[PDB]
């Protein structure tokens, strides 16, 4: 019955939030009841200029997506992937962390439901197809597709078959 | 300690005695609820209590009103007397309450007013019963039976009607019994004045004060207990249904009805979970099944209040009659659409939103979809159902809105739908995620950002591939009306694609769109710099023209345009800035000569900044 | 008294037909410094009469006359009279005219920008008044609320930390119905004020 006391424990942890940071990461990803609020805050810290808090927020988001089941990510994937693409285009550093973010997003979406993962993949392909058609930012799109297809055999086969005919 | 009439000697006496009061506090202690019966053994201060009380009263009373400092010191010392333990008897504190009430009523000087307010708050938090008995009851008694009467506080002084209401608003902000009695008395007075008199301003003021009392105390979740809230509701509800059912003078006005509905929602918010089902059944019986009022048979404004009634009940409740009432209200709304007024239509649409977002499942909602008939009222119903669906952040909604975009391609329906697209994101004054309680509704925090992310890409893609300016204008209006309500700091990924459309949005009838776009581009120039440098040649003339007065340029729009001129001056390199110096100074002369005052100061600052940049 | 006090605003007012245009100078006889000189000749008598009155009707009439004179005068042209007018300025924040309120806010803005003591003793009354002004009202315009929030910013900046900590919780508690208003700029300003007041607590 923690839902009755929800939103009371969020404030003190976010007040304590920015060397010994793993405890906060573990606590903030304890239960899925964090998720629907956690992103709402963490995404804001994605706008911070200092790269240290950016890396910390990337690690927190990794711990979040890793242990928030499948429904919360299936709901927040559009906004989270939009933010990750924005920070990719802007650019254990941040780059490898966010590439692993995308990879684990794809893996979780595939593990939860096949139809939702297929919709994710086809939306990503439709939005990133002009990059292949044009000659703009080929490396970033290729790396993003590599992260997406680096989850399992089926996802790899899907991305390969849907990517090679393009180029 | 010698009585005197000189202001300086009295002031020095007060300052000197202000240390002896602290000495007495340190020796014994401070007042407490548990220590209200045990007295101090003995002291020589008690023998001097009469003299110090008498001299303090002379300092406060029978004294020239020009010496505000003496009165402020006197009331501060009286509060310090209230603080110290075991010094003042109940009669003395009652008399002090009387002096404070007389001072706050007769005089309107801000310093003495706030000092008396602080003293009254301290007395209330130490003695709530006495301050309720002497102060609150009198303040409630001053207000008259008829609007705009002659209030006789004393022989000569008369006080305004709004002053007493403001006084009631100020204190009792955290006192349970005081605010409960104030709410009960205000409800009784409103009911009586509406029954015996036909006035609008007085009833509106009373209902606004009641709404303020509920709002200022529901924000702490500790002023009113559950059983106390239930008792207050049992006391207030029949006396509000009496005015609601009768014609009175509040039904004819939409604002008064909306405020009373908000008050009903607030008073139904704090209910123990054991009584939600019975109250829901009683409301269903009273509003639909039985009674003279039939919202599902004859259109009326009253239905809107029912919506505010439903928004307070628990989400996971047994609601057997959900599909039937949904079909009935949909059929009535469709049938009587040409004849119903805007108020009743808005009420029925809010009811539809509440039903869609609270009880009925997504399957029934999508079953009630009909895209074949392109009637305006069907568009209203469809949009207001899909808004409630988006509030739930359902998976199907992200697809349904897409159809709307296709429906925007219509010729005779594109303009109306584009104008109405703003409904998707909009505050309702009844449905937010209140801190603490979380079962009131199903609204999600991140619905706005997700909706904007799913919508903006398709909107910009369609806008960039259109030839006739009608469809382009419709798409731009849709995107802008979505943008004006979404949080500003929540659009970072889409800035690059939205920047040309952001610039295009600066020609719009709605001032809200203009101010939102101005703030968004302020954030852009705060965080990005290349876009501003490349687009300055078009941004500067647009901002310069926006500063001029217009039927759509509000004061906020002009002020934010001047602030954006500040930012673009700061960010853009000097070489480009020198190219746009003479024109800005020439065209800003008719800006600091406008009607408003803050705009004049901002224009003066901008002129000074631009002039100083030239020499440096 | 009441009608004349209300009509007193006519003495200083823009006409848009009699102005000192650059170039031509024979159009009229208006002088540049008439406003400041008139305010100087009027304020002393007005404050002397207001401070020596018992019935609040005549006091209100005097205050209305002074406020209507002040609203049209430039805010940077009143330096000598700040010390005497500060209590009158504070009394002026209860007026039907939003222009009077915005002019008083601008004047006390200049005061707290230049002075630092008067704010120090009068903070205990200024802070609740600004907090109450931010709430929506039939006379509180958007400019009045925005300038009130800005004045909250600068009174937070100027007043020492010890006094500021005494007024932290109340400001945060009472600003909740402020960032939920209809307007957008007011929401941003309230968010910034909440952030500043929160950040001062830890530092």
């Amino acid at each position: 019955n923690v839902e009755n006391f929800k939103e009371d424990l969020f404030d003190v942890l976010f007040c304590y939030f920015p060397d010994l940071k793993t405890a906060l990461r573990s606590a903030i990803t304890a239960t899925p009841l964090f998720a629907e609020d956690a992103y709402s805050n963490l995404l804001d810290k994605l706008t911070a200029s200092s790269p240290v808090v950016k890396n910390d927020t990337l690690l927190t988001l990794l711990e979040c997506v890793r242990k928030f089941g499948g429904s919360s990510i299936l709901e927040n994937w559009t906004l989270l992937w939009n933010a990750l693409k924005f920070e990719i285009m802007q650019n254990y550093t941040n780059y490898d962390a966010c590439l692993k973010i995308i990879n684990l997003m794809a893996l979780q979406l595939y593990n939860f439901d096949k139809v939702s993962f297929e919709k994710f993949f086809t939306h990503v392909l439709d939005e990133l197809k002009p990059n292949f058609k044009y000659e703009k930012d080929l490396k970033q799109t290729c790396q993003i597709l590599s992260a997406i297809g680096s989850g399992n055999v089926e996802i790899f086969n899907k991305v390969i078959s849907s990517t090679f005919p393009l180029f | 300690l010698i009585n005197t009439s000189e202001v300086a000697k009295l002031k020095l006496l007060i300052m000197n005695f202000s240390f002896f009061v602290d000495s007495y506090i340190d020796l014994f202690g401070r007042t407490s609820k548990e220590s209200l019966g045990t007295p101090v053994p003995n002291n020589k201060m008690a023998e001097y209590k009469d003299e110090i009380i008498m001299i303090l009263s002379m300092a406060l009373t029978r004294s020239s009103k020009a010496e505000v400092t003496i009165r402020t010191l006197s009331v501060i010392q009286f509060t310090k007397m209230i603080k110290m333990k075991g010094f003042l008897t109940p009669e003395e504190v009652s008399l002090i309450i009387q002096y404070f009430t007389e001072e706050i009523l007769t005089d309107n000087n801000k310093n003495i007013y706030y000092a008396c307010l602080e003293g009254l708050k301290t007395i209330s938090e130490i003695y709530e019963d006495l301050v309720f008995e002497i102060s609150l009851k009198k303040l409630l008694d001053l207000l008259p039976d008829c609007f705009e009467e002659k209030i006789r506080v004393n022989d000569e002084e008369n006080i305004h009607i709004e002053t007493i209401l403001k006084i009631i608003l100020d204190f009792t902000t955290s006192r349970h019994i005081l605010v409960k009695e104030s709410i009960t008395f205000l409800a009784t007075k409103l009911n009586r004045v509406a029954k015996i008199s036909k006035s609008r301003e007085y009833c509106f003021l009373l209902i606004s004060t009641i709404y303020s009392l509920f709002n200022n105390n529901n924000q702490n979740e500790n002023v009113l207990n559950e059983e106390d809230a239930l008792a207050l509701k049992n006391a207030i509800e029949p006396k509000l249904f009496e005015i609601i059912t009768q014609e009175s003078a509040i039904v004819s006005d939409n604002y008064n009805l909306t405020l009373l509905s908000n008050v009903l929602f607030f008073t139904n918010l704090k209910i123990p979970q054991a009584a939600h089902q019975e109250e829901l059944d009683r409301y269903n019986e009273l509003f639909i099944s039985e009674g003279k009022i039939r919202i599902l048979d004859t259109p009326n404004v009253l239905a809107i209040s029912y919506a505010k009634i439903l928004s307070a009940l628990n989400k996971n409740c047994q609601f057997p009659q959900k599909f039937t009432v949904l079909f009935g209200t949909v059929q009535l709304l469709k049938k009587h659409a040409p004849r119903m007024t805007e108020t009743e239509k808005l009420g029925y649409l809010e009811l539809l939103l509440v039903l869609s977002n609270k009880f009925v499942s997504e399957k029934d909602v999508i079953g009630l979809f009909d895209w074949k008939d392109l009637s305006v009222i069907n568009l209203e119903v469809m949009v207001w159902l899909t808004k409630g669906l988006i509030m739930q952040n359902s998976l199907e909604s992200s697809e349904i809105a897409k159809k709307f975009i296709d429906l925007l391609s219509n010729e005779e329906i594109g303009s109306l739908v584009s104008k109405l697209f703003e409904v998707f994101v909009m505050d309702i004054s009844s449905l937010k995620k209140f801190k603490g309680i979380s079962w009131n509704n199903n609204v999600k925090i991140l619905y706005k950002q997700k909706f904007f992310g799913d919508i903006f890409q398709t909107l910009v893609s369609n806008y960039k591939n259109t030839v006739d300016m009608t469809i382009k204008c419709n798409y731009l209006t849709a995107l802008s009306l979505v943008l004006k309500h979404t949080p500003s700091q929540s659009v970072g990924p889409f800035i690059n694609d939205l920047f040309p459309l952001l610039l295009q949005a600066l020609d719009m009838p709605d001032p809200e769109v203009r101010v939102s776009a101005l703030e968004t581009l302020k954030d852009t120039t705060d965080k990005h710099h290349t876009l501003i440098t490349e687009h300055v040649s078009t941004i500067v003339p647009l901002l310069l023209s926006l500063s001029l007065p217009h039927k759509y340029n509000s004061v906020s729009v002009r002020l934010i345009a001047l602030q954006l001129l500040e930012m673009i001056t700061t960010v853009v390199p000097l070489n480009y800035c020198l190219s746009y110096q003479d024109d800005v100074l020439s065209a800003l002369i008719p800006v600091l000569s406008d009607k408003k005052r803050i705009i004049r100061k901002q224009c003066v600052d901008t002129r000074q900044v631009y002039y100083e940049l030239g020499q440096i």
